[PDB]
């Protein structure tokens, strides 16, 4: 999580009071640099 | 919503509770209104119902024409002084929070309303729409 | 050819709607049923906008404007008045106006040829009526009632004022308008009959609640049926 | 955000500001209908003995006469003598309607 | 959306920025920031404060009448959508700023 | 009962005030919702789209342009912190090239030596 | 996965802008915090003998016992929490320049704020921009899943269309999105001659 | 002291007391109501609010008293 900033978004919900209208929104931004694979785990299905 | 409201009414922050003393924007000879009740309000237990712009309240004429106190008429809340926000991001407040009396229906008492009305009220209410001759 | 429609079930069409003799501005709610409902009407003939005002659905008492012209208030949008003016064609000028008294449609009571303004607007824009609009103007109130385009619907054809209008008034505003004036009420005794119906010359939409004899009046005063 | 500034700048005590006055003072008409202006039972003096520039009401003639003499209408008189601070000025800082900016100034010295 | 300039010290007020007031004339009141909000709300001058944009260009700290701002007005009157007009536009916004 | 009017208006001016009513309105098909052929409103397109709240409208496909290939294209609103709007001009480049020549003017005559 | 065991699996190999997500993350701690605001009880009246920001009541003459459900003191935050249904606004790309420009919005500028965020550097990697607000705070490890159930709200189907990201210090009132806008707004300082 | 809108029985005082007596009670004259009553009434006493209003409603339960 790298924090928050602030959106302007050209909302298009039909049937809503924001419809067609731009509508200012928060949101978090995630910084995600690629995961790299190292392994593989088994399940099997026991009686617990 | 209410009778007369026209569609939903999205969440703004609450300016006026019970007991508020608001300005009378029409013409209708009250000088202000004295909230009395909320019209919609939940109950939750110490909270005291509130008002904010374009809600419908029950209000009594405390200073005014003398043809209008002593009577308990609904009112729609047309200014505010609690800063609330704006969808298109800018938190905004008017200079005195106000209200003009209407019928339970939504028509207005009075002919015309002075100074500004939110868009958020006029938007709601056709009737207030239709007599205010400042929006925002 | 009065028509009946509601707007999302409320009977104040002109609050909800423009309409003008070359194009036809209707809000953004919903569904397309008002849109559809001018469109029966209108067809293609002339344009039918969907639009917002500052983002509200009020757009018929925000806006003023005629054949000519239209006139939006200063809290339009840049994106709505782009639309505003890529929707219609270029014989219809478009105007935003740096000016107080921002619901246009209630201060301004106008056809294509006179127009009827708040006796307290700015001379600025009584300027700019006159230039965008074409018309000329006159500073009036309905009987008292300052807002004179919710107070008063007009057209080319004829005119309809608050039913409060006194005899000798009307005969003044006649006398303003050119056009025969009568006093009633629209959506079944609505006093505030700009906002509760639109018109023009051939055509005229009213809220669905308005008794057979408003609109008896209202098409005979606004000669709406075809050979009168 | 102290006491002092929050306990009189409220927007319940906001009083009329400058660029109002400017405008009250603009005119014959609005300053004519402002001294001589009908009777209040709720206004200071009943409505008589109004300060145009202060825009506050006096009790009576000789609190208004008093307070012509004060260091508080100086105040004010001279906050109000040159170009009233509108949006206009706000915007042209920036490199925007500059040109309304520019001859509204003009249209005020000439006028 | 665009940007408005703070009433006070004309700075850009970004969408989601600052708080607005409205007066009962409908004349809106934008601030970039509670400085400038709270500034106009104790009727502090901009024109004697140093570090608006107002003063520095009534005082002549920095340049007023120019030809490269002109450009930026409030377009009242608008014109229909043309790729070649708007992309003119932006190449002529880029010009602008430098010689600015 | 004694207690129980259309204002004509009486010529002020020779101006010609005459009503208006356009050619395509004149030439239209009086709507008749029994055809198979009649016009198709903008309901008929609402509903084979998902419904009234679920249609959502394009409003750019009705718009008027001197070409239908940016009927969709998406106009800027900012860049560098300039509104685009409001320096978007017809004439923009006669405006422009006037401050180019008055600029490589106070060049040659040596405003940034 | 054996065809993986060394190689990465970029974020756009997984989600999508558009489609909802959940954020599974540990919440933000706060140290031992009280009733009234570990669990929002009313505070008691004004100088409340043994103190007011605390509950009054705990137990009836029966069940002779604290219950486990009377609200009392102890650690807030730091516990574990998954919130669901988070809209993707945008999934940008590290080494695509502006990530924070949009269609609307020109600049050409990325995400990073100037200064960068706060407390977290800048954004020099792909990254997930989520509607609204996310459990835990800066800093921290955070845990993306798909969406458990084919959500059925118009707002899962819905295309995000941003006009603007703001890009402005996060440091303080910030005003300005670039540090090019910053200097062409501010003008020449002393610094430069 | 409990009645909530007393600024309205004094036209009642008026239709039961006297003019000639309520001049002399009250060293005040030529009313032309009890709306006014009050308000002269009350600037005579001095019984004002902050900001020059007539303190109307407090007067009215003094007449009542």
């Amino acid at each position: 999580k790298a924090g928050m900033t602030t959106i302007v978004r050209d909302l298009d919900r039909p049937g809503s009071k924001f419809h067609k209208r731009e509508v200012v929104e928060a949101v978090t931004v995630v910084d995600t640099p690629p995961v790299v694979v190292v392994g593989v785990v088994g399940y099997v299905e026991t009686p617990r | 919503s209410g009778n007369g409201a026209q569609g939903t009414k999205f969440r703004i922050s609450l300016g006026l509770p019970v007991g508020a003393i608001m300005n009378c924007a029409d013409n209708s000879g009250a000088r202000n209104l004295y909230i009395i009740a909320v019209k919609g309000s939940g109950s939750r237990l110490n909270r005291l119902p509130a008002a904010s712009l374009g809600d419908m309240v029950m209000a009594t004429v405390k200073k005014g024409k003398p043809e209008l106190r002593k009577k308990v008429m609904p009112a729609i809340v047309v200014r505010q002084a609690k800063s609330w926000r704006r969808r298109d991001g800018v938190f905004l407040y008017f200079e005195d929070n106000a209200g003009v009396i209407a019928n339970p229906k939504g028509e207005m008492k009075g002919s015309a309303i002075t100074g500004p009305v939110g868009k958020e009220c006029a938007d709601l209410w056709p009737r207030v729409a239709s007599n205010s001759g400042v929006v925002v | 050819m009065a028509t009946r429609t509601q707007f999302e079930n409320s009977n104040e069409i002109g609050v909800f709607s423009k309409l003008t003799n070359t194009y036809c501005l209707v809000a953004v709610g919903g569904s397309e049923n008002f849109y559809s409902a001018f469109e029966a009407e209108l067809g293609d003939a002339i344009p039918i906008v969907h639009t917002t005002i500052a983002g509200t659905r009020i757009i018929g008492r925000m806006t003023a404007g005629n054949r000519r012209g239209l006139l939006v208030p200063t809290q339009t949008t840049d994106q709505e008045l782009q639309h505003l003016r890529n929707s219609l064609p270029d014989s219809v000028k478009i105007q935003r106006v740096e000016e107080r008294l921002s619901a246009l449609g209630n201060v301004i009571c106008c056809n294509d040829y006179v127009a009827l303004v708040h006796p307290d607007i700015d001379r600025e824009t009584e300027e700019l009526i006159s230039d965008v609009l074409g018309v000329e103007v006159f500073r009036q109130t309905i009987s008292g009632n300052i807002l004179v385009g919710s107070y008063c619907s007009l057209s080319n054809q004829g005119g309809l004022v608050h039913p409060q209008t006194s005899v000798q008034d009307q005969e003044e505003l006649s006398s303003l308008l050119q056009v025969p004036l009568v006093a009633g009420t629209v959506n079944r005794g609505s006093s505030v009959v700009g906002a509760g119906m639109v018109v023009n010359d051939y055509l005229a939409v009213t809220g669905l609640d308005t008794t057979a004899p408003e609109l008896s009046v209202i098409e005979s005063i606004f000669r709406l049926q075809d050979a009168q | 955000m102290g006491r002092y500034s929050v306990k009189r700048y409220k927007t319940k005590r906001r009083t009329r500001d400058l660029d109002l006055i400017y405008n009250d003072l603009s005119t014959k008409e609005s300053v004519q209908k402002l001294l001589n202006q009908p009777l209040d039972e709720t206004k200071p003096g009943l409505g008589q003995h109004y300060c145009i520039h202060c825009a506050k009401y006096m009790e009576t003639a000789i609190a208004l006469k008093t307070h012509l003499k004060g260091k508080v209408h100086k105040r004010r008189v001279k906050e109000l003598r040159g170009v009233p601070y509108t949006q206009e000025v706000s915007d042209a800082a920036a490199g925007y309607n500059l040109n309304k900016f520019l001859n509204r100034v003009q249209e005020i010295t000439q006028s | 959306m665009r940007i408005y300039q703070c009433h006070f010290c004309s700075s850009p007020c970004y969408p989601g920025h600052g708080i607005m007031f409205v007066r009962n004339d409908a004349k809106e009141f934008r601030f970039c920031r509670s400085k400038c909000h709270k500034a106009f709300k104790q009727r502090r001058n901009p024109r004697k404060l140093k570090w608006t944009k107002a003063f520095r260009k009534a005082a002549g700290k920095e340049l007023a009448v120019d030809s490269t701002l002109t450009f930026a007005q409030r377009r009242n009157v608008p014109v229909r959508y043309n790729r070649e007009l708007v992309a003119t536009t932006l190449k002529a916004m880029a010009r602008i700023e430098e010689i600015r | 009962s004694q207690s129980r009017h259309v204002a004509q208006p009486q010529a002020r001016d020779d101006v010609k005030r005459t009503p208006f009513i356009p050619e395509s309105v004149k030439n239209l098909k009086k709507y008749d919702p029994e055809d198979p052929n009649r016009r198709k409103l903008a309901r008929d397109i609402e509903a084979e789209n998902g419904g009234a709240g679920v249609f959502n409208v394009n409003l750019k496909d009705k718009y008027l342009l001197e070409d239908d290939e940016w009927k969709n294209d998406i106009m800027p609103e900012i860049l560098d912190g300039k509104n685009v709007y409001d320096f978007l001009d017809p004439e923009i480049a006669a405006k422009l090239q006037a401050l180019e020549e008055e600029e490589e003017k106070l060049e040659n005559e040596g405003f940034y030596n | 996965a054996r065809e993986h065991f060394e190689k990465t699996v970029a974020v756009d190999s997984v989600f999508e802008q558009n489609e909802m997500i959940d954020a599974i993350a540990v919440t933000k701690g706060h140290g031992f915090e009280g009733v009234t605001h570990r669990w929002g009880t009313k505070k008691l009246p004004r100088k409340t003998h043994r103190g007011l920001r605390k509950v009054a009541c705990i137990g009836a003459w029966h069940p002779a016992h604290v219950m486990w459900s009377v609200a009392r003191a102890g650690q807030r935050g730091y516990h574990s929490r998954t919130s669901i249904n988070h809209k993707i606004y945008r999934v940008g790309k590290g080494d695509d320049e502006a990530n924070g420009a949009t269609s609307f919005d020109r600049t050409k500028k990325t995400i990073t704020p100037m200064g960068g965020f706060v407390h977290y550097g800048e954004i020099k990697n792909d990254f997930i921009m989520v509607k609204g607000c996310i459990p835990g705070n800066r800093k921290r490890i955070v845990t993306l899943r798909k969406s458990l159930y084919t959500n059925t709200s118009r707002k899962a189907l819905e295309e995000v269309s941003l006009k603007w990201i703001d890009t402005a210090s996060k440091f303080g009132k910030g005003r300005f999105q670039t540090p090019a806008e910053k200097h062409a707004f501010m003008g020449t300082l002393k610094k430069d001659l | 002291e409990h009645v909530t809108h007393p600024e309205q029985y004094i036209p009642g005082v008026l239709k039961r007391c006297q003019v000639k007596h309520l001049e002399r009670t009250y060293e005040i004259s030529g009313w032309k109501d009890a709306t006014e009553f009050i308000e002269i009434l009350a600037r005579k006493q001095g019984r004002l609010l902050k900001g020059g209003e007539p303190d109307e409603s407090g007067v009215s339960k003094q007449i009542l008293n």
